[PDB]
């Protein structure tokens, strides 16, 4: 046979306290299989190899709790078979890897008296505990039905009144989230919610 | 809910955006391959998870020591990084000027809150000049690829302070 | 080896005030020509000063007194009647006149995106004297570098320090010339409320196929959007109209990068122009954007 | 504590030429990562250089060869495959490219009355490199101060020495950049034949009562009349005409301060404009004077 | 009686070698009268008082021959009567006081073929010997009959072709002279000479 | 009728006009009452009447000594005459520059005609600074109220030389 190939590793984090990384085999040729997982904090305090515990004790995923938020970590995922190793080393910084879940409970409502205004509301994602140090910024998009191009606004807070809604027309609305200090990356778009401005 | 604390947080958030943008602008023109280090920069090791507990003296003391070192390194770059890095002005010089004010802004904060002041510490000896123009640029990635963590940790740390006083 | 001198050396006096000039002859010259104070004659700008305005204070010095100074520049010369036919120059001085600088008023500053802070002020009455204008600025525990106005544009300065948003800065101008020093009021403000962003660019008008009475505007906001929330004003008219119309301000009170204009006449060409400013109305309106044309589908 | 370096430090090469870059790793870094020359990867402006263009000269150095350089600016970076997954930056250099300056042609100078000598020249093909232009000037036994062109206006200089008429001066421009130095032709001339006087001012048209078909022009010549004899060109047309007429040049070939224009239509309004230049036609025509209107009696 | 008043003194020079000064009594009240005349060269060589000889031995005029051209002289004209003196002192520099006589023999001629051209010619004044070191510059003026305003040109040499003569009309022409190096002052105007451009 | 001699005469005539104009401009703004002197300027005593006789060596030697002293005094004025006399620039500075060239122009003349060169003379010690700003102006009338005689005597003298070689 042949030594294992390098496994494919991705990490992610939807909150600011713990993060987690995952890995997949790049090839199903090594029949018996096992994974060595570890990580260290690179410096410029035994910051050596610390085990990454595998949560339901069999899955292809380990979690690191109480990670240093600003430090950079070097994750060491090692595939081993009875014939060798092919350690994958993957750099991860909590401040870089973070990606929150989309906001929840997005509802869009008409604004009586204004045939071209809508009020949008939504909540934080459940994976992000509301805490005064890490808010989230939000980005709202709206688009009239049958039209191809999105319009983008950057709402303050959990609500946004749209002012250029086409009169008498259903509007689709979706939103995404990012750490309020531009840490990590923008969330995926929420499921679209539909509303129609009031008449008059 | 001090009037003084909201304003300082706003400038750190302002400065953080400038630093992230400049780091990304820099990587766009002079790409960096790998994590760059400098022995002289401080280690910003503190977990946001276990960060609530730390009270008022530690956040302010740590920011001043870290930020003062970073100011020197940014100021140091504008002197000796080499002509290759002249393209980051005037954006790099604006960062130097605003960063200087924020260190000043922090010293004013300590006086108005009547907090015990740290002893005048002994300034660190000079940094050796870069060995090459590109060595200065590689040093630049490390200096302001780190300055957007200290400021990042400042916004986070200062928001904790608002929750108390 | 001059014969004497006039004091004061080079005075500057206020218009309509009084000025006394004294010319004193050195003893050695007085012996040589066999003259004294009664022989001193004063001349200015080729004009003989009338004898009745002279005052002999002592045999060594003569003096003249000017009242209601009305000349911006007076060249005064002292001469002696040596043999009584030939006039020889003893000394001379230049008298400059004017007014002290007026207290600068309507002091205002502006931060053009990408440029350093610039302040403008209204100078008062012309002073006829070289007047220096120095912009003073300090935050609260340390004073930063001064702006010495350039001869050109005496009412403006562009600081040498980078703009720092979110910190209150104390600014004032001090006007000073040989006849006086004065300071503007000590206004106090945060540069973030004095920004004049550049106008939006890359403005585009697009013809949507559905709803022939609707056009969508898109554009790129100015970089200053990272510090303040922007508000804008979109004006539009038909390609042939003479005046501009305007979208209701309430509909455009917060940062966005697109807008759909409705109730437009079908298959009609419309021209748009836009400007933006800080959401709270505190600051200056940006300049007008590039002109844009469009046609509905 | 870098791992290695690339030589040459910061080369400038000619477009379409060949360039070889060599990256060398220090021994200490090589031991630390357990690597050698075969592990060096080259990247430029975020683009991976294809492996087939690399050349391992020895275990300590790798090299690449560029042919037909077509980029005005190439950022070259050398990186190492330490663990074989993680890429770390070893060194970097900036490759700048362009052309040597072309030999300046159509070199000409001009002495505007009241101003110092100014020379203009045609730059050739764009070189894409910072090119310095230096005006060299010398009379015959001593060289006077050099003009280093300003970034703005790369084709012009205004000397720092006062103009000296009646002496032949040797002038030429030397263009130089990292890829080459070249000099313009060594033209030789007397500044007195390159004067561009200012145009006559205080131009007046006067209505003589006798001979209703005659108008007399008077004006003040430019100060340069003290060194050269002036020639002028007077053009005139009726207040409603579309084109200008002209007095016969032969009638105006020498310095004068007045001229009577004849054969004009009676009680008709005429507009005049004038320009002047050195009597021998050697030099440059002055600009047009201020416009003048007149009516016959 | 009373001491004499200061006499009135003027000097002049129409050539570059010798110059001469004159004086008049300011009052005819002192009956017996006599004049003391002298001059010196001011410095910055007995340059003291040198007599100024009175030419036809009685006139109110003395001449200084072989004067220094660039130096400044202080002339001392002293009126004396049996009762006193009133020395007039007058500064004179040959380079400043010089004033040549007008040109001579001015003639104006038509220019055949050109109905609006005239050729003017003239000679040096007799008081100025033609010598290569001191030429004279000339200034020509011409004016059509009945017209009020003069036109001025600055001819090279002893001739000038006028090119803006009004056709068919008599023209008056006059000229004046000055040292070619702008020493001294312009001469008085020559007597007017008349000419009329040719027809055709 | 040397080609070199006509050109030098033209520049002296050019320079003479500039000096007369500047002296008259100066007297218009800062009138002078009386003949001003300086102990350091040369006496230009030579009669144009008895000036033909003087041959080639004397005219050139005398102009150089006189003109070199005048250059120093004009140059001296632009250093210490006082702010009162700043109004004569740039006209005064142009005179200084052109006058310097003419002294140079004369030295070139001596070499091309292969005339014996004078010995390098000992430069005169420094002139004391003016006692006042107006003392410098009074000195200015003397310096360039004299410089239009040396140049005046140069045109006259040089024209004599043309008549011989
Ligand atoms: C990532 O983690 C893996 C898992 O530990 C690391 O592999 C480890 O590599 C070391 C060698 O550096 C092995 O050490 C052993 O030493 C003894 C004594 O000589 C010898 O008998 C063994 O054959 C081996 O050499 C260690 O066993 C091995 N781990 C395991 C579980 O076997 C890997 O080095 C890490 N990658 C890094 C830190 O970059
Ligand atoms: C201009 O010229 C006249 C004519 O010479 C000058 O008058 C002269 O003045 C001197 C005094 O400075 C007279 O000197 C005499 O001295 C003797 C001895 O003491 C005495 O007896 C006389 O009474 C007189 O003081 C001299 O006589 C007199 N000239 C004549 C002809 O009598 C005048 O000074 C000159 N002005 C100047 C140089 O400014
Ligand atoms: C003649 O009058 C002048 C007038 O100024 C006197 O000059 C002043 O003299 C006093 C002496 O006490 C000094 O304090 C001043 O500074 C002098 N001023 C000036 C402008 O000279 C002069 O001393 C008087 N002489 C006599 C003999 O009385
Ligand atoms: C490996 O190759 C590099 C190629 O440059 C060698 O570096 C050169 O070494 C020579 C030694 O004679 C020097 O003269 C040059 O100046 C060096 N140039 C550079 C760019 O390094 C290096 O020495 C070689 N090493 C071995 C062991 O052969
Ligand atoms: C002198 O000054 C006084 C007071 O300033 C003033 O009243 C007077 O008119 C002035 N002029 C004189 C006295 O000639
Ligand atoms: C005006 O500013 C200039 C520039 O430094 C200075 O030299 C001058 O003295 C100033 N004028 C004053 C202070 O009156
Ligand atoms: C290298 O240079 C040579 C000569 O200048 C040229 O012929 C060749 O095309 C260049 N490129 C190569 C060899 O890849
Ligand atoms: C161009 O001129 C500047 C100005 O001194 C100089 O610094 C630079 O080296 C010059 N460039 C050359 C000589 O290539």
């Amino acid at each position: 046979g042949y030594p294992p190939a390098r496994p494919v590793v991705s990490c992610q984090a939807a909150d600011y306290e713990n993060f987690s990384c995952t890995w997949s085999p790049s090839q199903i040729s090594g029949l018996p299989t096992r994974y060595l997982t570890s990580y260290r904090k690179k410096t410029v305090p035994s910051t050596g190899p610390w085990p990454c515990p595998q949560d339901p004790l069999g899955a292809a995923r380990c979690v690191v709790h109480g990670a240093e938020f600003w430090s950079q970590y070097r994750i060491n995922v090692t595939e081993v078979n009875p014939l060798g190793a092919s350690t994958r080393l993957l750099d991860v910084s909590l401040q870089s890897i973070l990606r929150p879940d989309p906001p929840q409970g997005l509802r869009v409502e008409s604004v009586p008296g204004y045939p071209r205004r809508l009020r949008a509301s939504w909540t934080y994602p459940a994976s992000w505990p509301s805490q005064p140090h890490f808010l989230l910024k939000f980005r709202l998009q709206y688009r009239p039905a049958q039209h191809p191009a999105w319009s983008t606004v950057e709402p303050a807070g959990l609500e946004e009144v749209i002012t250029d809604a086409v009169a008498g027309l259903p509007h689709a609305v979706r939103v995404s989230a990012r750490d309020f200090l531009d840490a990590g990356t923008w969330s995926t778009w929420s499921p679209e919610a539909w509303g129609t401005p009031s008449t008059g | 809910p001090r009037a003084e604390l909201d304003s300082t947080v706003l400038l750190t958030r302002s400065l953080l955006a400038d630093t992230r943008q400049l780091a990304a602008q820099l990587r766009d023109k002079f790409p960096a391959d790998g994590d760059h280090n400098l022995d002289s920069l401080p280690t910003l090791a503190m977990s946001a998870g276990a960060l609530g507990a730390l009270q008022l003296p530690g956040v302010l003391t740590r920011l001043r020591a870290d930020l003062l070192s970073y100011l020197r390194h940014v100021q140091w770059l504008r002197r000796a990084g080499g002509s290759s890095l002249k393209t980051l002005e005037p954006e790099l010089g604006t960062l130097q000027a605003r960063l200087d004010r924020l260190l000043r802004r922090l010293q004013l904060l300590m006086s108005r809150l009547a907090l015990p002041q740290p002893p005048p510490d002994p300034p660190a000896p000079p940094l050796a000049p870069p060995s090459s123009a590109w060595g200065g640029i590689r040093a630049a990635h490390a200096i302001l690829g780190g300055l957007h963590l200290t400021l990042d940790w400042a916004v986070r740390g200062l928001l904790l302070l608002k929750t108390r006083l | 080896d001059p014969c004497g001198y006039i004091s004061p050396e080079s005075p500057v006096v206020q218009l309509h005030s009084n000025f006394t000039a004294v010319c004193v002859l050195k003893e050695k010259c007085m012996d040589y020509f066999h003259v004294n104070a009664n022989y001193i004659v004063w001349k200015t700008n080729h004009f003989t000063i009338p004898k009745e305005q002279y005052t002999i204070i002592n045999r060594t010095a003569s003096s003249v007194t000017f009242t209601d100074i009305a000349s911006l520049n007076i060249q005064l010369t002292c001469n002696i009647l040596t043999f009584g036919q030939l006039e020889q120059n003893v000394y001379g001085i230049t008298i400059i006149s004017g007014l002290p600088p007026e207290k600068p008023k309507n002091l205002s500053c502006i931060v053009n995106e990408g440029k350093k802070m610039r302040c403008e002020w209204d100078g008062g009455r012309e002073t006829h004297l070289e007047t220096n204008f120095t912009l003073k600025s300090e935050w609260a525990t340390h004073k930063f570098a001064d702006c010495k106005a350039k001869r050109d544009t005496p009412t403006s300065c562009t600081v040498d320090y980078s703009t720092v948003y979110f910190v209150n800065i104390e600014v004032w101008v001090e006007a000073e010339n040989a006849l006086g020093k004065v300071t503007s009021d000590h206004i106090n403000f945060d540069p973030v409320y004095k920004v004049k962003p550049n106008p939006p660019h890359n403005l585009s008008v697009i013809n949507s196929e559905e709803l022939s009475s609707i056009l969508k505007l898109t554009w790129t906001n100015p970089s200053i959007k990272s510090v303040i929330i922007l508000k804008y004003n979109i004006q539009y008219r038909t390609k042939d109209a003479s005046t501009w119309s305007q979208i209701p301000p309430e509909d455009t009170a917060s940062t966005r990068s697109s807008f759909t204009v409705q109730d437009l006449k079908p298959f009609t060409e419309y021209v748009f122009r836009i400007r933006c400013m800080k959401e709270d109305g505190k600051g200056y309106w940006s300049d007008w954007s590039e002109e844009a044309s469009g046609i509905t589908y």
